[PDB]
Parts: structure tokens; C-alpha cells; sequence
């Protein structure tokens, strides 16, 4: 049909009697002559109990722009995307897992499955290339480099932590803690300094956002139902205007004129205008436990820092380069490891932070990197989503659980 | 159960003929009596019920000023719980909440 | 026969390749498969958790399924290695699907629209065009078929027990 | 020393504002959060007049009356009483 | 500077007997007293005269006499994190890092370079 893509059937008499009409695969979208196809810069990403999947901003069109995640059992929280790889990374609850995912369906990878326990908040950085995430169980935010896998916990002892937003160009990272007294905090990409930044009437700061074309930041609070805006610093405030329905919002983030609106009650997203409020369109309803929406963006994760330089990369840092304020870099190692005279280069720490084992005593270690309870290992299910507990059982070294059933000849085990 | 419940469940609406809602006293019923609806849901903000007689016929703040069970920032002119009022941390913009004139827990 | 605890839910086929394509929901895939039991082959399974009913277009070879984790008519190729979404907006409940590929309609049914109305729907195969064919005397819709000799739709409804022609 | 009212402390004070009003940086002057404008209402002779405190609009609310000596009002029912 | 001792926990400094002085830089350097003692966060030449921390140990001559960049200094000192180092035991800000000049005593601030 002439069509770069896919060519579909349409009504005989449809576009000029030619009876076709063309369409351009997922991570694409079409061109002004509706034949070729163009790989898409601007969608809008949402997370709820079933799926998480992006949509078009164009309120005309309402198709989905990804094949969307969706898996049984299934509670997503937490989403950030990877423009360079047409990538994003997503949290599930029902399994303490943090995947990566391609648009079009064709890739699925284990970011870490291991010390995860109420996940709800995914940042990424993409000058270093850098994933921060929060952690409301063990009470820490922790960052992990995708190259090497290199893991490194840098802030703890929060109260209540929810939703982290990273900056790279400012070297900033913020952070939100609603365990009365409620606080959002500010501190380097590191952790290694740390400071409330807003600390007066918040009661559930549930959301932050950062706004690119000001430099500023946004939130959203559950307990005043109100979003206000600030710089930086957190020296300049102002509240938007009274939005008509909202009353317990939970995700926020900002898009040109824009800001995009999640709330619980209604279990809907809204739209309303950054500058003001008002206007207010609502994207979708009934969604079942919609929890964040952030913004696909390829224009935003264009940048250049002292980590990324060609002629010296990494920072000439060996593990982990963090860009720190007034345009800087500062290195990193891993748990398992020190700093040295010359901080580009790392050391073991075998005195202070010693090797540590997967799981325990009374669990069984899986080998993408999780655990699970001991009675699991031979259960006759896949507690384990990579299958390890239910390998090789049955056989004369391994035996099967009292709370299953075991077939006589076949020395195979099923649930009960 | 099926025969006044809302939903026609037979072709031609013999269930449902006839009925006057009747719904117990911890719900709430809306203007134009088409639906019934839990009282929690009365006076929270969002439409629930068409016409809107869910949230019509609420209680509003009085002009610049807060609730009895509520405290007002002297900087701001904001409201905020009862309780923080006085409670060590400072949640107005200029911290009046935690003023001179409380006494401590022992 | 279904493999590894599966059931069959939706089943449509091909002539000209004598192929046999059906759904299975228990195993959250799609397969397809000669007639005479040979050369059986799975297609999809990367989004499909809960499909219910299959169509297939013999003009343009295509597929055309309904999709129920996130309320979605999905189109592929019968190798399943190309895939696009045409109906989202309002789909609730939907359960079933038809299609004439000699004119260029496609029919399907909804027992729950987001709008609260169940519906009997009619589209353009691109998705383009919408048009309401039944709200009258509609309780939950499960399967539309079509007599393309004259040119009838015929869907059975089992709330209000019928099977009833336009 | 203070709009509104202040309270003692053993070796100074402090300034505070009623509800309704908002204190601003100086720490002693109060001002009010109402939308709603103030005006006077008073009574001549023969008439009922309404002046904005700013002095800009000067209206009537009632003429051709014998001799007004006396004035209230009801914010209840939004009323205007008069001997 | 001048004298060392070996007291308890390290070593101590004196400042010789023939006049005025005034102890500086963790009282590890000696100048000579006319007032005019320096703010916080700077760092001291014998010659009397302060700068700012960062140029300590820097490679470049800060002062009239090279206090700034001695190894009874450098030997100790150490760089901070934002900046990079080389194998002379000193610091330079990494801008410079593969600016196609030289900033440390060895090559090393372009060694390396992928160009
Ligand atoms: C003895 C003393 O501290 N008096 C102070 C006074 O100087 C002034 O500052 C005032 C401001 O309200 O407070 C009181
Ligand atoms: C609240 O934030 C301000 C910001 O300057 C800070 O000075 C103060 O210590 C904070 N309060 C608490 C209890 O952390
Ligand atoms: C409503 O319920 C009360 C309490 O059972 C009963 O007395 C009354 O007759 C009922 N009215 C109708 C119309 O059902
Ligand atoms: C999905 O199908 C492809 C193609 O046959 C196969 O390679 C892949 O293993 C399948 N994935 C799962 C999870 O079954
Ligand atoms: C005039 O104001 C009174 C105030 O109580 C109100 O009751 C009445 O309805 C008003 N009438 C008109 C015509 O606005
Ligand atoms: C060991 O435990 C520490 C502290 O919890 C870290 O989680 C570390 O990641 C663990 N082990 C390994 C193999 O890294
Ligand atoms: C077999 O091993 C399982 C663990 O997988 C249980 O411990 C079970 O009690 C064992 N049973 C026998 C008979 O050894
Ligand atoms: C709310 O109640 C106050 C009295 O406390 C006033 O009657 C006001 O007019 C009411 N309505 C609004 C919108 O504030
Ligand atoms: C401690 O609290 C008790 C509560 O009954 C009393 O208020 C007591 O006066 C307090 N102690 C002091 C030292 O004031
Ligand atoms: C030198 O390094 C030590 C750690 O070995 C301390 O971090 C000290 O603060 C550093 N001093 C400077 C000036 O960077
Ligand atoms: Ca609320
Ligand atoms: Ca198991
Ligand atoms: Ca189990
Ligand atoms: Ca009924
Ligand atoms: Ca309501
Ligand atoms: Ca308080
Ligand atoms: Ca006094
Ligand atoms: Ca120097
Ligand atoms: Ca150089």
C-alpha cells in the first residue's frame, strides 16, 4: 500500500475510495504524508495495579504509543524511562522486582531482585547513567550503575520516604518524607550532603516533579490538597490554584505548558496549567490503584557533564561518577569497597564492610538475586519468578516439600 | 435480591418497577433520587451523584478565616490542624504555631 | 490438546493456509496450527494475559484480537511479528469480534462500557470510523457472527437469554 | 506598639493579629484576609450614605426619609436598622 | 616551618627565639607578629600573606616564596573530591583534566586522553 510500516484495511470507499490506510509500529508514529514513520519523542507514561503503559499527549488520539506491561500477579508503583535505548524501568510489588523493558514488547531484564522490600519510587540519571530508588521498608534510597550493576545504599534512617527526583545538570537530588513532621529534602547526587528544603505546612507531600524550561521544583500535598512550586533552593514558594475534584493526589510531573495530576479518590489523572491551575482535563478514569505518571521526553535526557566527556570518561572515576553543584564530579565505590588517596581509583573494605551472604539462614537463594522462605523451595510453584526453586526437585538430591504432592514413578512434585 | 436493586435484570424491567429508595441511615440520598450512597462519601469533595446534592449542601470556610477545629498562621493566613498547633515543630511559614505561650510535656 | 494446564477460549481460522489459530488464557498465549494437527506453533505472548475471542482478516492476512488485562483490539500478523492497537477509548467489557474484509467493517460487543451502557459497536477495520448498531434491549452481548451473502449481524445476549439478528 | 494585640514576656513583647488578619514582616501591623471590602454606611438627615474608605465612591442607600439619628446592621441576614 | 618536637600524639612546632612570632596553619607554619591574622578557611605564607585554600599545593607558585607548594605541605595534604590528582601528590581542578596543557609536574593531567 505504499505504507513504510503496516498497511491496514479500511472501509472500501475509505481515503479516496483507496480502501487502505497506513500505521507505524510501537516506539513509532507517523509522518504529515500519513506513510513514513518517525520514532516518537513525546508520550506520557502511567502506572497502576494491572499495567503500566504511555499514551499520547494529543487528548485526540487515545491508542496506547507501547506495548504495555502487564503481568499475573501484577502491582506497578514505580516507572522512569531510558530515552537512548527506548527503554523504561518499572517496580512490581507483587514480586520486589525492578525490570527493564523496550517499547515495543522485545526486551525484558532484571535490574535487581534482591533487598527489596516496599519499593516505591524509580529516578534515573542519564549523564552517568544511574538508577536512584526508595525504600519504604528498609527506610533508605539507594543508587545502582546499569554497566557494571554496582550497588551503593546512601541515605537511611528516613521516617517515611516516598518519591526521589534526580537532577543532573544541577547536581541536585530531592527527596520526600511524609512521617510527621513532613519534609522535602535536598541533597547532592552522592547523598553526601543533606538538608530539609520545605518543612512549613506540608502534611503528604506524595509527589515532586521538576520543571525544566524554569529550573524549578513541584509537589503535591494529600493532607492541604494543594500543589505549590518552588526554585531550588526552596527560598521562592507559591501555590497553584484550588483544582476542582482533586483530594488525595499521589503522582506529579510536568510537561511544557503542563502539568499532569494523579489522584487516588477518583482514580484518575488530570491536567491542569503549571502556571496557574485551571483548565482542568481529566486523561483518563477508573483506573484500578493508579499510583505515578511521568513524562517521556528524548529532547530532556540530551545533556553533556563532566562524567560523560569523550576524552575522559567516567569522570576517570572507577565505579560511580555523580555530578555535584557548580558543575563538578565526584566518584564512588560499591558497598564491599573504599576510596582511595587518588578518589578515581577504589579499594576493598573487608574492616568496615565485609562480604555479606544472599539470604540468610532459613531461605532459599534464587539465582536471579532474591529470596524465598525455605517451605517454598519445592512447593510445586514458581515462588521464584526465574523458576530456580522448582529446578531440579524430585530427584534423589533433593526431595519435595511435605506440602506438596509427589507422583510415584515420575519422582516429579505439584502443589497439593 | 435482584428485584429492586438497580439493574434490570430481566428484558423488560418487571425488577425495579415500582420501588421507593430506601436506603438505612448510614447512607445518604441524592436530590433527584436516582442513587443512594454511603455517608462518607457526602461532603468530601467530589461529585458522587449527579446534580451534584452530595456536596451542595456542605459546610464552607468563612472568609479569611478557619474552622473551630482548626489554627491559622499569622504570616500566611493558612489553616492547619489543631494539634500542630504547639506540638515543637514549626508548621506555619513564620513557625507562630510553636509560640511562647505553651507549656511542655514532662 | 492444551499444554502445561491450559484451556481453549477463542478459536478462528484461515482457508487458504489451512490454519487454525485459537487463544488460551490459562497459559496467557496464542497458537496457531494446521488442520490436520501437524506444525503448531505459538505466536504471542508478550501482552496477551487475558484474551477472550479471535478474528481474522483472509484478504490482507491479519489477526485481530481481543484483549482484556488493558481493554484493548490488537492486530497482528498471523506470524504475530508485527503488532498495532486500534480501539481503547470506551472498551469496558469487551467479549466479542467480526469482520468482513470484502466491504471493511468490524463488529464487536462490550458488556460494560466505561460509559455504563453495554453496546453492540461497528468500525471501520482501521478503526477509524464508529457507530453504536445495538443499545436497545441489551443485556450483556457475548459473540457476534456474520451472514455476508445478506449482509446480517447476528449476536447472542446472556443476561437477557436471546440470540437476535440486524 | 502592636496592631491588634500583644502579649507580655518577662523582659518584652509580642505582637499578634486576630483571626481573620495576616501580620506582616514589620512584626507589629496587622492587615486583613477577607476578598470582601469594607465601606461606611451613615445617616443624614433626610438619607442613607455608603462611602468607600478610600474616599473615591460616594452612593445612597435610602432618601427622602424624616431625620435618621441612628444606625446598625445585621451581617445574619444581611439587614440595615435605623431610628 | 622551623623546629619540630615529638610530644604526645604527634609532633609539636616552635618558632625560633631571635623575635616576634605567631603560630598558623594548625600552628604547623611560623610567621612573624605584626597583627593582620587571616579569616577562616584560608591558608598562610611565611611571607605573611593568605589565600584562598583551594591553590594550596596547586602546582603554581601563590606567593612570594614557594610555602604554598613545599612538601612539608604536600606530603600531608590531601585533594579534595571535586578535584583530580596526580601522581606528584597534587591537585588540579579537573577542567583541566585533557586541556592539552600540562598543570601537573608529570603529564599525567593528560595522560590517558582518547583523542
Ligand atoms: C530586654 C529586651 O530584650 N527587650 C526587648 C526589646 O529590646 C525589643 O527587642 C522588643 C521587641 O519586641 O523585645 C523586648
Ligand atoms: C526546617 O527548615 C529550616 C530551613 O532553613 C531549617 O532551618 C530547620 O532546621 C528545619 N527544621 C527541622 C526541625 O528540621
Ligand atoms: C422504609 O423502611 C421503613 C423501616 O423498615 C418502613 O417502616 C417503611 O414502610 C419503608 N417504606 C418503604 C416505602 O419501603
Ligand atoms: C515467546 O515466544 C518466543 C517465540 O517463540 C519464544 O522465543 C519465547 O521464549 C516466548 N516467551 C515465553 C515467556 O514463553
Ligand atoms: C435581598 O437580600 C436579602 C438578604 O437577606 C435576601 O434575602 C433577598 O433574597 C435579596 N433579594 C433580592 C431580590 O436580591
Ligand atoms: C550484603 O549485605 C549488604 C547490606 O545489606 C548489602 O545489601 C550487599 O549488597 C549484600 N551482599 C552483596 C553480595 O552485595
Ligand atoms: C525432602 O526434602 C524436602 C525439602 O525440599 C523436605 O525437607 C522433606 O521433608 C524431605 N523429605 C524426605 C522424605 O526426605
Ligand atoms: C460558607 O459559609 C459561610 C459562613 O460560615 C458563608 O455563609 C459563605 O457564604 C458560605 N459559602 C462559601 C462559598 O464560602
Ligand atoms: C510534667 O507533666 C505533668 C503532667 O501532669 C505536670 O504538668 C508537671 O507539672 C510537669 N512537670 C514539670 C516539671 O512541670
Ligand atoms: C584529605 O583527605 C582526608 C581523607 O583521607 C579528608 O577527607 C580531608 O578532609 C581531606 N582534605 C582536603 C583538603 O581535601
Ligand atoms: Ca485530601
Ligand atoms: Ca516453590
Ligand atoms: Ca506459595
Ligand atoms: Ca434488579
Ligand atoms: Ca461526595
Ligand atoms: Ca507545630
Ligand atoms: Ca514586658
Ligand atoms: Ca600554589
Ligand atoms: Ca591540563
Amino acid at each position: 500500500g505504499g505504507c513504510a510500516q503496516i498497511c491496514v484495511l479500511s472501509h472500501r470507499t475509505d481515503n479516496g475510495g483507496l480502501g487502505y490506510r497506513c500505521k507505524c509500529e510501537f516506539g513509532f508514529e507517523l509522518d504529515a504524508d500519513e506513510h513514513h514513520c518517525v520514532a516518537v519523542k513525546n508520550f506520557l507514561l502511567f502506572s497502576s495495579q494491572t499495567a503500566v503503559r504511555g499514551i499520547p499527549f494529543t487528548l485526540s488520539t487515545q491508542e496506547d504509543v507501547m506495548v504495555p506491561v502487564t503481568g499475573s500477579p501484577s502491582f506497578f508503583v514505580g516507572i522512569d524511562f531510558d530515552a537512548q535505548h527506548s527503554t523504561i524501568f518499572y517496580s512490581d510489588l507483587s514480586k520486589n522486582i525492578i525490570y527493564q523493558q523496550k517499547i515495543d514488547g522485545t526486551g525484558k531484564e532484571v535490574i535487581t531482585a534482591n533487598r527489596l522490600q516496599n519499593v516505591e519510587c524509580l529516578s534515573f540519571d542519564w549523564i552517568s547513567r544511574n538508577l536512584y530508588w526508595t525504600d519504604g521498608g528498609s527506610k533508605s534510597v539507594t543508587v545502582m550503575k546499569l554497566a557494571d550493576k554496582s550497588r551503593r545504599q546512601i541515605i537511611s534512617n528516613l521516617n517515611n520516604p516516598r518519591s526521589i527526583v534526580v537532577h543532573p545538570a544541577a547536581g541536585y537530588m530531592f527527596l520526600s518524607d511524609w512521617f510527621r513532621p513532613a519534609k522535602i529534602m535536598r541533597a547532592w547526587s552522592d547523598g553526601s550532603h543533606l538538608m530539609p528544603i520545605v518543612n512549613t505546612s506540608l502534611g503528604w507531600p506524595n509527589g515532586l516533579a521538576i520543571d525544566w524550561s524554569t529550573s524549578r521544583l513541584y509537589w503535591v500535598d494529600a493532607f492541604f490538597d494543594k500543589i505549590e512550586h518552588s526554585n531550588l533552593d526552596g527560598l521562592d514558594r507559591k501555590r497553584l490554584g484550588h483544582v476542582d475534584q482533586m483530594t488525595h493526589p499521589f503522582g506529579l510531573t510536568v510537561f511544557k505548558d503542563n502539568v499532569f495530576l494523579t489522584d487516588w479518590r477518583l482514580g484518575a489523572i488530570i491536567r491542569v496549567r503549571k502556571s496557574d491551575g485551571g483548565d482542568m482535563t481529566v486523561v483518563r478514569r477508573g483506573i484500578s490503584s493508579i499510583m505515578h505518571v511521568k513524562a517521556y521526553d528524548a529532547d530532556l535526557q540530551t545533556g553533556t557533564n563532566y562524567c560523560s566527556q569523550t576524552t575522559h570518561p567516567n569522570g576517570d572515576c572507577s565505579h560511580f561518577c555523580f555530578p555535584v553543584p557548580n558543575f563538578q564530579r565526584v566518584c564512588g565505590c560499591p558497598y564491599g569497597m573504599k576510596l582511595q588517596r587518588d578518589q578515581m581509583t577504589c579499594e576493598g573494605d573487608p574492616a568496615r564492610e565485609p562480604p555479606t551472604q544472599q539470604c540468610g539462614s532459613s531461605s532459599f537463594p534464587c539465582n536471579n538475586g532474591k529470596c524465598v522462605p525455605s517451605i517454598f523451595r519445592c512447593d510445586g510453584v514458581d515462588d521464584c519468578h526465574d523458576n530456580s526453586d522448582e529446578h531440579q526437585c524430585g530427584a534423589l538430591n533433593n526431595t519435595c516439600s511435605s506440602s506438596a504432592f509427589t507422583c510415584v514413578h515420575g519422582g516429579q512434585c505439584i502443589p497439593g | 435480591l435482584y428485584v429492586c436493586d438497580g439493574d434490570k435484570d430481566c428484558v423488560d424491567g418487571s425488577d425495579e418497577a415500582g420501588c421507593v429508595l430506601n436506603c438505612t441511615s448510614s447512607q445518604f440520598k441524592c436530590a433527584d433520587g436516582s442513587s443512594c450512597i454511603n455517608s462518607r462519601y457526602r461532603c468530601d469533595g467530589v461529585y458522587d451523584c449527579k446534580d451534584n446534592s452530595d456536596e451542595a449542601g456542605c459546610p464552607t470556610r468563612p472568609p479569611g478565616m478557619c474552622h473551630p477545629d482548626e489554627f491559622q498562621c499569622q504570616g500566611d493566613g493558612t489553616c492547619i490542624p489543631n494539634t500542630w498547633e504547639c506540638d515543637g515543630h514549626p508548621d506555619c511559614i513564620q513557625g507562630s504555631d510553636e509560640h511562647n505561650g505553651c507549656v511542655p510535656k514532662t | 490438546e492444551s499444554k502445561n494446564r491450559g484451556i481453549v477460549m477463542g478459536v478462528d481460522f484461515h482457508y487458504q493456509k489451512h490454519r487454525v489459530f485459537w487463544t488460551d488464557p490459562m497459559q496467557a498465549k496464542v497458537f496457531s496450527t494446521d488442520i490436520n494437527g501437524l506444525n503448531t506453533q505459538e505466536i504471542l505472548n508478550v501482552s496477551i494475559d487475558a484474551p477472550e475471542n479471535l478474528a481474522v482478516d483472509w484478504i490482507n492476512n491479519k489477526l485481530y484480537l481481543v484483549e482484556t488485562r488493558v481493554n484493548r483490539i490488537d492486530v497482528v500478523n498471523l506470524e504475530g511479528n508485527q503488532r498495532v492497537t486500534l480501539i481503547t477509548e470506551n472498551l469496558g467489557h469487551p467479549r466479542g469480534i467480526a469482520l468482513d474484509p470484502t466491504v471493511g467493517y468490524l463488529f464487536f460487543s462490550d458488556w460494560g462500557s466505561l460509559s455504563g451502557q453495554p453496546k453492540v459497536e461497528r468500525a471501520f477495520m482501521d478503526g477509524s470510523n464508529r457507530k453504536d448498531l445495538v443499545t436497545t434491549k441489551l443485556g450483556w452481548p457475548a459473540g457476534i457472527t456474520l451472514d455476508l451473502v445478506s449482509k446480517r449481524v447476528y449476536w447472542v445476549d446472556s443476561r437477557y437469554d436471546y440470540i437476535e439478528t440486524v | 506598639l502592636c496592631s491588634q494585640k500583644c502579649e507580655n514576656v518577662i523582659g518584652s513583647y509580642i505582637c499578634k493579629c486576630a483571626p481573620g488578619y495576616i501580620r506582616e514582616p514589620d512584626g507589629k501591623s496587622c492587615r486583613q484576609n477577607s476578598n470582601i471590602e469594607p465601606y461606611l454606611v451613615f445617616s443624614n438627615r433626610y438619607y442613607i450614605r455608603n462611602l468607600t474608605i478610600d474616599g473615591t465612591s460616594y452612593s445612597l442607600i435610602l432618601q427622602g426619609l424624616g431625620n435618621v439619628v441612628a444606625l446598625d446592621f445585621d451581617r445574619v441576614e444581611e439587614r440595615l436598622y435605623w431610628i | 616551618s622551623h623546629i619540630c618536637a615529638p610530644g604526645p600524639n604527634g609532633a609539636e612546632c616552635q618558632c625560633p627565639h631571635e623575635g616576634s612570632w605567631y603560630l598558623a596553619n594548625d600552628n604547623k607554619y611560623c610567621v612573624v607578629d605584626t597583627g593582620a591574622r587571616c579569616n577562616q578557611f584560608q591558608f598562610t605564607c611565611l611571607n605573611g600573606r593568605c589565600i584562598s585554600q583551594d591553590w594550596k599545593c596547586d602546582n603554581d607558585n601563590d606567593c612570594g616564596d614557594g610555602s604554598d607548594e613545599l612538601p612539608t605541605v604536600c606530603a600531608f595534604h590531601t585533594c579534595r573530591s571535586t578535584a583530580f590528582t596526580c601522581a606528584n601528590g597534587r591537585c588540579v581542578p579537573y577542567h583541566y583534566r585533557c586541556d592539552f596543557y600540562n598543570d601537573c609536574g608529570d603529564n599525567s593531567d593528560e595522560a590517558g586522553c582518547l583523542f
